[PDB]
């Protein structure tokens, strides 16, 4: 054996961890990734600044937002990243109290590791100590379902207002969850109800005051008119309300078909004959319009010179370079049907809208369009100002994250008393049963205990309260008294009841916080042989 | 003369083993059993359980 020793390619930039020190690297590596965001937690939480290679900055405290778009390095704390955005897809909302909890899990099981239990062992105790807090949650777990239409609006408020107050959106809570709940009211089926998140739409704009921000049923659309001195608002005349609006994906062009061709002209004759013959085609293009009673017209590619004056003449409005995806979001609202040739146009592909006007904004040079709908529609809209670029897209965050928790009370009824009182009501469930057992598994259980325990100690202590104090607190009122109302106050109100304080979470949102976080480090204690390429 | 039913059962969750399915496997092994029994027992393709 000379000195050259190669088998793997690359073993300069590839390197091994294993052994004790390797378990303690990771897991202590993923709690500086929880302890960035603790704070977050809560309606006491605090923001995040994200610059972006490129230079455009984004300010959020979603767990989510904050580990997407970043650099990172070690393996261990990119799953926490693939973490938050699992959580974030299905559910939209919970994904600071995942990662949280996840690194509570590993913390409690980093001592077991050095007793001289199995990681696996250790593991598997969790699984087990899972399926217990959820059975006990379930079982004290309140069905809303009994109630009419007019119980449950005010049930959908008391899931959005405890959503919007981690955001910058807090200022007014109840202005702002009128918009989520009444948007979502407009697409459910009072029956076996889907919420159908396709026709919720979010257009948001920069300027303004948050304020201003209104909620209206119909379609954005950005595109200015193709003509300037057409009238701004459209109104019906008489009876018939519906301004006949139509949508088409051809626009006024002179026909040609789409393979390559080749017209060929003889002389003077047939060069006089074509003249008659697009002049025609212009006039013929009115007729179908007056024909059918339609009056705006839109289409994805821009009307020729001729074709913008033509339907002026007529009082005929039309907007030009509409996109495809907008064009199918309006037919929607209008219950029409787009036409796909001017030979197809007809009454019944016709729209209905109740208002359209032309909207300006300061100064700058811009035309919003603004279809509106005297009755319940299809569709909705969310329409949002703020005096600062962030400020919009901070609030469409906030604001999305508001219809992610109201679209999971639409397919399960059943919510929970969140704020420290679903965790604490867990957290007591596997301690009565790790003594009655005891065995080996008897340390794997209270590691699980003292880890949910976690996240109602970091909500007292980002608002000022003891967490010694507030821990013993809970326990003291849960194992008393059946009730698992009580739970941790971060606005510091002289009660701790969380029923009587409007604070309601669904159950969907907190049963994934377990499972996300039980199954990640599981996987995690699993990981012995570490190679990393260097890059 | 046992079952055919509950003897790709026992075998299946052998292979779970030191996987993460091992606590799961509950739920788990009843879907690959009902996978492969989906299947002709002439041809067993593994592109159609992609």
């Amino acid at each position: 054996m000379g000195r050259p020793f190669i088998i793997v390619k690359d073993q300069g930039n590839k390197k091994r961890q294993h052994g004790l020190e390797a378990k303690k690297s990771h897991i202590l590596a993923a709690r500086s990734v929880a302890s960035i965001i603790k704070t977050s937690l809560g309606p006491r939480g605090l923001d995040k600044i994200l610059i972006s290679p490129d230079g455009e900055i984004t300010i959020t405290n979603d767990g989510a937002t904050i580990l997407s778009q970043m650099e990172l390095d070690n393996e261990i704390a990119k799953l926490l990243v693939q973490l938050s955005k699992s959580q974030d897809d299905e559910i939209g909302d919970g994904t600071t109290g995942v990662v949280v909890l996840a690194s509570a899990l590993l913390d409690q099981a980093l001592e077991l590791i050095q007793k001289g239990i199995h990681p696996i062992k250790i593991a598997n105790g969790f699984d087990e100590a899972a399926k217990l807090a959820i059975s006990k949650l379930e079982e004290t777990c309140d069905d809303i379902s009994a109630s009419n239409d007019e119980l449950f609006r005010d049930f959908l408020l008391r899931a959005a207002k405890t959503s919007l107050g981690s955001k910058i959106v807090s200022k007014d809570h109840d202005r702002f969850a009128e918009m989520a709940v009444e948007a979502v009211i407009n697409v459910m089926d009072k029956d076996r109800k889907d919420v159908d998140f396709d026709l919720i739409k979010m257009q948001g704009r920069v300027g303004g005051s948050i304020s201003d921000s209104k909620l209206i049923n119909g379609v954005i659309l950005d595109k200015d008119f193709s003509h300037p001195q057409m009238p701004k608002c459209v109104l019906p005349k008489e009876g018939s309300d519906g301004v006949k609006l139509a949508i088409l994906t051809c626009p006024f062009e002179p026909p040609k078909p789409k393979t390559k061709h080749k017209l060929d002209i003889s002389s003077v004759e047939e060069y006089q004959k074509l003249q008659t013959y697009e002049q025609d085609k212009f006039k013929e293009m009115i007729d179908d319009v007056k024909k059918a009673g339609a009056d705006v017209v839109i289409c994805q590619w821009g009307f020729d010179d001729e074709a913008n004056h033509l339907l002026l003449q007529n009082d005929l409005p039309a907007v030009r370079w509409v996109g495809g995806q907008e064009l199918e979001h309006i037919a929607i609202s209008t219950n029409g049907r787009i036409v796909p040739r001017f030979q197809d146009l007809s009454k019944d592909k016709l729209g209905t809208c109740s208002r359209i006007y032309e909207q300006e904004f300061g100064t700058t040079k811009d035309r919003m369009l603004i279809i509106e709908q005297s009755k319940e529609t299809k569709t909705v809209t969310c329409f949002v100002r703020g005096s600062n670029k962030m400020i919009v897209d901070e609030a469409e965050r906030a604001l999305h994250d508001s219809l992610c928790v109201v679209r999971n009370l639409v397919k399960d009824s059943r919510v929970v008393y969140g704020g420290g009182a679903a965790e604490v009501t867990m957290s007591l469930a596997v301690s009565e049963e790790a003594d009655k057992q005891r065995g080996i598994d008897q340390y794997a259980f209270r590691g699980f205990a003292q880890a949910l325990d976690t996240i109602p100690m970091t909500l007292a202590e980002n608002s000022g309260l003891d967490p010694i104090g507030t821990l013993s607190t809970l326990k003291s009122k849960q194992l008393k008294e059946k009730i698992s109302n009580i739970g941790v106050d971060c606005l510091g109100y002289g009660s701790n009841d969380m029923k009587e304080l409007f604070v309601v979470d669904p159950f969907i949102g907190k049963k994934q916080q377990i499972l996300l976080a039980t199954q990640l480090c599981r996987m995690i204690l699993k990981i012995d042989n570490v190679i990393i390429s260097g890059k | 003369k046992s079952s055919g039913r509950e003897l790709l059962e026992r075998c299946a969750r052998t292979a779970m083993s030191s996987k993460l399915i091992h606590n799961n496997a509950d739920f788990f092994v009843k879907m690959c059993v009902d996978a492969v029994l989906s299947l002709d027992r002439n041809d067993l393709d593994d592109k159609l359980i992609g």
